[PDB]
Order: C-alpha cells, then sequence, then structure tokens
RNA sequence: GUUAUCCGGAAUGAUUGGGCGUAAAGCGUCUGUAGGUGGCUUUUUAAGUCCGCCGUCAAAUCCCAGGGCUCAACCCUGGACAG
C-alpha cells in the first residue's frame, strides 16, 4: 500500500514553517530543521515518514473495523473538520470540547440519551403544545446539546482511535486518551511537546492550508481503509 | 575535578536521565578502557574520539529511549565505590556481583581493567572502581 | 435507515438502567480484594464533625497480578468497593521466577516510605510488614525478604512496593537489552 | 508433657486431624448463637496452622522449636525439612504403619516397651527413624496381640511407598526419607515457617 | 508469671545506614599553619593492593561429616572456611 505525498506538495500547502523562536519547545529540537527570520522551519523528511506511518496505522485500524474520532476546536479547523468527518463517515469534534467526553463515559452517554429524546421531540412537533418558557428552555438544551454532542451523536461505546489538531489547545483530549488506552495521531507545531501523542506528526498550527493538506491525506487513508473494511466484514 | 572516574560516570548518569543519546567526556587511559568495556558489555551504543587544542573527547552514543520518553521502564544506573576518601579492594572470594549478575562490576587489577567475569576466570582480586546496573 | 426511536431504544436497552439492575458480578473477574486499612477521616463543618471512612485496599489473583487502590465514603462497605474499583484500573504485573520469587534485589521510594525487597530461597515464605506483606502476598510472590525503612504509612508503603516490583527486570529482558546471550550473563 | 485434654474440641477449631481422632465431628451446632470472632487476624491463621501441626504429632512447643532450629540449619527447603523431621518420629511411623489406632495410642505403645527397632527396645516416642530400619513388635504375647488386633481390624491400605509391611511375624520396614507429597496432613509449611520468624 | 541485667527491634550516634532553606542543626565574614584530598602523559620502584607456597593463631567452644550413652541434651574422632 502507498499514499499520496511528495516534497513538492508539502512545499505547496505550506507545512514546513512554525511559530516564532521565542515561543519554542526545545523538546522538539531533535527533529526541527532550520530557523529563518525568527520563524522556525520544521523537517519534512521526518514529516513524511510520520505521515506515512500515520496513514498506514489509520488504514489497518479502519480495515479491522475500529472507530474514529477527529478533533480540532479552532475557528477554521472546525469548518474543515465537519467536512473531513463527513467525507470519511467518522465522528468529529469541532465546537466546544467538553472535559470528560472520553474518561467519564457513563454520564456523557446519559447526556446522549436525553439528547436523543430531544431529537424525537423536535421532529414530532410536540414542542408547539408548550408555554413559551418551556420552548425557549427546550431550545437551550437543544443549542448546547448540538454544540457538544453533534459529531459524536452516532457513536455508541468507547472510541478506540482518536485523531487531533494542534495539541496545545487540546490538552484534555490528549490527557483523556493518555488515560484510557487510546492512540492519538496528532499535529505538532514548534511549541508543543512530543510526549502526549502516540504518533505525532510535525505540522503547522496557524495555516488552514497545512490542516487541509495533512487532514485530506489522512481522510483519504481513512476512506480507502473504509472500502477495505466494507469488504472484509 | 578531584575525581576523574566519578566525573565521567556522572556525565553519563546525567545525560542519561535527561534523555540524550549524545555525551562529551574527557578521555584518559582509564576513561577509554572503561568505555571500551562498557561497549563490550553493551550498555552503550557507540564510542568515538575527537581532538582540538590538545584536548581529547570521547563522545558516547546512548541506548535509545524506551518506546517513548515519557513511559520509561528502565534507566541505566551507575555508582562510584572506591573513591578518594575510602578505597575499596576485594580478594577473589569477595568479588562483588550485581543483581545476581544482571549488572556488572568494574575492577582494576594487576592484569588491567576488567569486569567481575574476567576476574573470576583468571582468579584475581583488586580495586573496585564502580558498579553498573 | 431504520427509525431513530427503535435503534436509540436498542442502545437504551443495551445500556441497562442502574435502578433496575442490581450489582454482584465481581468474582467473575477472577480477583480477590483484601482490605488493608480502614480509617475514619473527618471533614469539619459549622454543624460538627462530618465523618468518612478511608479504605486502603489491594487486589490480586494470587497468580502474579497485583494493584492498589484507595477509596473514601460514608460507610465501610461503599469505601471498600470504590477502593476495589480504583485498584482494578491501576493494576500491574510482578516479574516472577520459576520458584515464585524476585529476579533480584531492589529498593523503592515513595514519599517517606522506602522499601527493600530481596529474593529468598524457596521454603522461607514471605517475611515482611503490613502493607508490603499484603501486597506481596496478594501478588502471589511465595518467597521474599522485605523491610520497609523510613516511614510507616500503610498506603505509601503499598505504592512503594509497587514501584519496586514494577522496575524489576527479568533476565530475558536484560539479555535482550544488552544484546547478549543468556548463558553469558548467568556466568 | 502430653495433651490429655478433650480432642474433638481442638478438632472443631483446627480442621481435620488424623493423628488425633477417627470420629468425625458433630454437626457443630454453633448455628444457634452464630458466634464468630468476626474473621481471623493474619496472625491467627498462622497460629492455627502451627497448632494443626503440633497436635497432629503430639509434640510440645519447646520441642517443635528445636525441630525448627534443626530445620533452619539444614541445607534445603525449610518447611520441607521440618515436615520430614516431624514425620520420622517413631510413634508416628508406628501409626502410619497401621500398627496403632491413633498417635496417642502409638505413643503409649512405644512407651511401654512393646516395640523393637533393629532387635533393641526403644521406649521413647521421639526416636528418629532412619532409612533401612526394622520396626518389630516385642515377641511377648501381649505385644503381638496388640499389634495384631489393631493392624488387622483397621482396613486402611494407604501405605505411603516408603513404608513396607510384612505379614506373619509383622516386620515393618522403613525404606527411605519422606517425600513432600507423601506427607501426613494438609498444611502449608510456608505459614508455619513464617510464624516462626520471631522464634 | 512478675522484677533486675544485656543486645535486639532503634536507620535512635548512621562504615554498610541519617541529617542541617522553614522540623534539632551551616561558625557573622574572611586570611591562613598542621592535617586530609588533588588534573594529564611516559618511566621507575613495589609501601598499600593482588595471586601462590610455608610457619603460627593451644586444647575445649561455634560450623561440617561420622560414632557412643535405648533418644536427646551431653561425650568422642576427623576435617575446614573465615579473619
Ligand atoms: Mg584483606
Ligand atoms: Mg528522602
Ligand atoms: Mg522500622
Ligand atoms: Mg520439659
Ligand atoms: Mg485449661
Ligand atoms: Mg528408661
Ligand atoms: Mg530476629
Ligand atoms: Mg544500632
Ligand atoms: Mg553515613
Ligand atoms: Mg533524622
Ligand atoms: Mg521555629
Ligand atoms: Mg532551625
Ligand atoms: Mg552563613
Ligand atoms: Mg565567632
Ligand atoms: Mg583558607
Ligand atoms: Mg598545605
Ligand atoms: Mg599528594
Ligand atoms: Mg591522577
Ligand atoms: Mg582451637
Ligand atoms: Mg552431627
Ligand atoms: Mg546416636
Ligand atoms: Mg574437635
Ligand atoms: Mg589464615
Amino acid at each position: 500500500r502507498y499514499w499520496n505525498i511528495n516534497l513538492e506538495e508539502m512545499m505547496e500547502a505550506g507545512v514546513h514553517f512554525g511559530h516564532g523562536t521565542r515561543k519554542w519547545n526545545p523538546r522538539m529540537s531533535p527533529y526541527i530543521s532550520a530557523k529563518c527570520k525568527g520563524i522556525h522551519i520544521i523537517n519534512l523528511t521526518r514529516t513524511a515518514r510520520f505521515l506515512s506511518e500515520a496513514c498506514d496505522l489509520v488504514f489497518d485500524a479502519s480495515s479491522r473495523g475500529k472507530q474514529f474520532l477527529i478533533v480540532g476546536t479552532k475557528n477554521k479547523a472546525a469548518d474543515s473538520v465537519a467536512r473531513a468527518a463527513i467525507r470519511a463517515r467518522c465522528h468529529y469534534v469541532n465546537k466546544k470540547w467538553l472535559g470528560g467526553m472520553l474518561t467519564n463515559w457513563s454520564t456523557t452517554e446519559t447526556r446522549l440519551h436525553k439528547f436523543r429524546d430531544l431529537r424525537m421531540e423536535q421532529t414530532a412537533g410536540r414542542l408547539a403544545r408548550l408555554p413559551k418558557r418551556d420552548a425557549a428552555v427546550v431550545k437551550r438544551q437543544l443549542s448546547h446539546l448540538q454544540t457538544y454532542l453533534g459529531g459524536i451523536k452516532y457513536m455508541t461505546g468507547l472510541p478506540d482511535i482518536v485523531i487531533i489538531v494542534d495539541q496545545q489547545e487540546e490538552y484534555t483530549a490528549l490527557r483523556e486518551c493518555i488515560t484510557l488506552g487510546i492512540p492519538t495521531i496528532c499535529l505538532i507545531d514548534t511549541n508543543c511537546n512530543p510526549d502526549l501523542a502516540d504518533i505525532s506528526i510535525p505540522a503547522n498550527d496557524d495555516a488552514i492550508a497545512s490542516i487541509r493538506l495533512i487532514l485530506t491525506k489522512l481522510v483519504f487513508a481513512i476512506c480507502e481503509g473504509r472500502s477495505s473494511y466494507i469488504r472484509n466484514p | 575535578g578531584k575525581d576523574t572516574i566519578a566525573d565521567i560516570i556522572t556525565c553519563i548518569r546525567n545525560a542519561d536521565m535527561n534523555r540524550k543519546g549524545t555525551v562529551r567526556i574527557v578521555s584518559t587511559n582509564i576513561t577509554e578502557n572503561i568505555v571500551k568495556i562498557l561497549l563490550r558489555e553493551g550498555f552503550i551504543e557507540n564510542a568515538r574520539k575527537h581532538q582540538e587544542r590538545n584536548k581529547y573527547f570521547l563522545v558516547l552514543t546512548l541506548r535509545h529511549r524506551r518506546n517513548k520518553k515519557g513511559p520509561y521502564l528502565n534507566t541505566f544506573h551507575l555508582k562510584r565505590v572506591s573513591r578518594p576518601g575510602l578505597r575499596i579492594y576485594s580478594n577473589y572470594q569477595r568479588i562483588p556481583r550485581i543483581l545476581g549478575g544482571m549488572g556488572i562490576a568494574i575492577l582494576s587489577t594487576s592484569r588491567g581493567i576488567m569486569t567481575d567475569r574476567e576476574a573470576r576466570l583468571e582468579g584475581i582480586g583488586g580495586e573496585i572502581l564502580c558498579y553498573i546496573w | 435507515l431504520g427509525n431513530d426511536v427503535y435503534a436509540m431504544d436498542s442502545k437504551i436497552k443495551k445500556a441497562t438502567g442502574f435502578g433496575s439492575k442490581s450489582k454482584k458480578e465481581k468474582i467473575r473477574d477472577g480477583f480477590e480484594e483484601n482490605v488493608v486499612q480502614v480509617r475514619r477521616v473527618t471533614k469539619v463543618v459549622k454543624g460538627g464533625k462530618h465523618m468518612r471512612f478511608r479504605a486502603i485496599v489491594v487486589v490480586g489473583d494470587k497468580k502474579g497480578q497485583v494493584g492498589v487502590g484507595v477509596g473514601k465514603a460514608k460507610e465501610v462497605v461503599s469505601a471498600v468497593q470504590k477502593a476495589a474499583v480504583d485498584a482494578r484500573r491501576n493494576i500491574i504485573t510482578v516479574p516472577m521466577t520459576k520458584y515464585l520469587t524476585f529476579p533480584h534485589r531492589n529498593e523503592a521510594d515513595y514519599g517517606a516510605a522506602r522499601v527493600m525487597l530481596r529474593p529468598a530461597a524457596p521454603g522461607t515464605g514471605v517475611i515482611a510488614g503490613g502493607a508490603v506483606r499484603t501486597v506481596l502476598e496478594m501478588a502471589g510472590v511465595e518467597n521474599a525478604l522485605g523491610k520497609q525503612l523510613g516511614s510507616n504509612n500503610a498506603l505509601n508503603n503499598a505504592r512503594a512496593t509497587i514501584v519496586a516490583v514494577q522496575t524489576m527486570r527479568q533476565f530475558s529482558d536484560v539479555a535482550r537489552d544488552r544484546g547478549i546471550p543468556m548463558e553469558e550473563l548467568w556466568k | 508433657s502430653r495433651y490429655r485434654g478433650p480432642r474433638f474440641k481442638k478438632i472443631r477449631r483446627l480442621g481435620a486431624l488424623p493423628g488425633l481422632t477417627n470420629k468425625r465431628p458433630r454437626a457443630g451446632s454453633d448455628l444457634r448463637n452464630q458466634s464468630r470472632s468476626g474473621k481471623r487476624s493474619q496472625y491467627r491463621i498462622r497460629l492455627e496452622e502451627k497448632q494443626k501441626l503440633r497436635f497432629h504429632y503430639g509434640i510440645t512447643e519447646r520441642q517443635l522449636l528445636k525441630y525448627v532450629r534443626i530445620a533452619r540449619k539444614a541445607k534445603g527447603s525449610t518447611g520441607q525439612v521440618l515436615l520430614q523431621l516431624l514425620e520420622m518420629r517413631l510413634d508416628n511411623i508406628l501409626f502410619r504403619l497401621g500398627m496403632a489406632p491413633t498417635i496417642p495410642g502409638a505413643r503409649q505403645l512405644v512407651n511401654h516397651r512393646h516395640i523393637l527397632v533393629n532387635g533393641r527396645i526403644v521406649d521413647i516416642p521421639s526416636y528418629r527413624c532412619k532409612p533401612q530400619d526394622t520396626i518389630m513388635a516385642r515377641d511377648e504375647q501381649k505385644s503381638i496381640a496388640l499389634i495384631q488386633n489393631s493392624l488387622d481390624l483397621s482396613p486402611r491400605e494407604e501405605l505411603p511407598k516408603h513404608l513396607t509391611l510384612n505379614p506373619f511375624p509383622y516386620k515393618g520396614l522403613v525404606n527411605q526419607i519422606i517425600d513432600s507429597k507423601w506427607v501426613g496432613l494438609k498444611i502449608n509449611e510456608l505459614l508455619v515457617v513464617e510464624y516462626y520468624s520471631r522464634q
């Protein structure tokens, strides 16, 4: 099996640069590359080996039948995530991420139970038979429960593969998967430590373009692995 | 630099605990021999020599991180024994052995430096430099 | 697409209610819990003394698998139980030798608890003190010397013991690390 | 220096003890008050183990202790060596050869000079038996009658492979040293060894 | 059983085996004599150090292997690690 990457396309999308040299974690000095104009430049020959091993483990994992989450909560990465998940037919987190989604499952899942009752309520049209206070209240519940449960609302049971954008802001995702025995495949910029992720891909934070490139290669691997698990079971 | 041996040992211990593969140490007959031995026991990846301004530096490559830096089951311990304050010697029948033999004990004897293994084969005692886990 | 109500009622019937389903499954996990210590700790409120029980409990199979856990509740029983559940998610394995003992001599440190274990000849049994001995014994270690130096807290001694027996290297692995055949290190 | 007290009683509290009693205990009838001590302190478990041993062989403590010293000395696995030593007692061998009803019986038998080990009278219970040894009854009417009736009227054929018995003259023969699996009770010597770390 | 005596547990005087920011504990600060420790390279010597061999460290005791008092305690023969 092969994947789509070359030095030229990685050059194109702008993966190779990262945050200012006053902001950096020296923990990443082993695989960084150069430094220009106070902006760091990260090794792409490491980036490709990591992105290949990432797509490969993603392929084996999809083909065996395991389930996928993706995470990023930034403004732009959130818009790219709904589409990443839909194109791969997976579970996502874009909007505000709730502490305890993974580790505290029991209560999370009861919150899913009541969200499902809210979804039956709304389409039944039995929210028209209420006082105005009751309808605006039921609609608070709805607004939130859509923000928090929207991308996971299909998934029942504990997710065993988690994918993440920009581990700096995402501390709790990493913590919860660290705890629960779940792999993380994560985007590293020059500021983040390569402890917290199982496979940590040197990448870009600020660029919507880098996100698009690496996430599209990844979702393409999830998709071909999706054809192979639609075949094997 | 009151003790040279202890110092080499220390540079290793420190560079080890900080998850670096690469160490600069200052060479000497003792240093060099100890490192040779360290290699033939297999506690260390690779050694080499450098020279500048009539200074010699043995750089040591070190065994890679254990299946990440955060989750380390094993470290690599070192301990000075005979030290300038108190010099410890042992005859043939007191020769130390470390953790049932998992680790090694370095001895300076009449036949040069060696491990405890060599000392047992040849039947010799001597000054105990350090222990290694 | 099947209807939302029957499939969500399927995930509803497969995740069972905790008010209609009673709990005893635990001897199905092939384990045994041992209460090491029960203490009555106290929070103090404008009313008065608000009493809780702390339980320090260790679980093992007596077959080479052991863990510690600590829990807190109002009644002995519930604390005990939470202690069990916590330990079960913290659990590790103790390296054993064909005679049921330790590969080698080892120390350990946690807080003010220091712990010293060293292997014994078969037929000496397990001689040690409270935390160390219950943890050891519950792991299934048959013959071991142990002494806790430094502090006596039951709990830190338990943890310490665990850190001891966690860092135990077994010969196959030191032979794998060093890159040297077994028979060479044996000598 | 011997335990002359109620036996059934010690049996209720300890366990099953062959060398004491052949009568199976009463239903136990403690199911009325339902009195327990709660559970047993680890200490009490250890203690009851030792007591098991001690009353099965009719040994005094101060004696057991000296057996244990002999045990720690001996080069070998301590609990095992101990169990050897206890199981080689003359009265106990006299028992496991079916030449006696129980150990107090066997003990009495030895005391009264009714037994011979290699053509010599040994009247002391704790005489240690060594491999290749002859266990005979004294040739008198009484000795023979005792041994005959207690040997024949007890059917048990469990002889533990280091013990030979021969039919008309009644020559018993000690063949070798005991094996840990052939031992005369269910006991983890580990617990007893542990109890004795403080002596 | 109680009392007295000693060692233990006591890592509680710590070589093996602790400490001194706040718990007992860094002289108020320097200069310096005795004393201790002291970089690298080659050679020498052999005081330490190491290995072999010899003399001795009485017998009894402790340790191992047999033997004798019916057993054990106790006695007797032989031999040896330590140091
Ligand atoms: Mg000497
Ligand atoms: Mg400390
Ligand atoms: Mg203590
Ligand atoms: Mg008496
Ligand atoms: Mg009485
Ligand atoms: Mg007499
Ligand atoms: Mg003692
Ligand atoms: Mg002392
Ligand atoms: Mg000291
Ligand atoms: Mg102190
Ligand atoms: Mg004060
Ligand atoms: Mg003070
Ligand atoms: Mg000062
Ligand atoms: Mg002054
Ligand atoms: Mg001065
Ligand atoms: Mg001077
Ligand atoms: Mg000098
Ligand atoms: Mg020098
Ligand atoms: Mg003498
Ligand atoms: Mg003897
Ligand atoms: Mg004799
Ligand atoms: Mg003599
Ligand atoms: Mg001598």
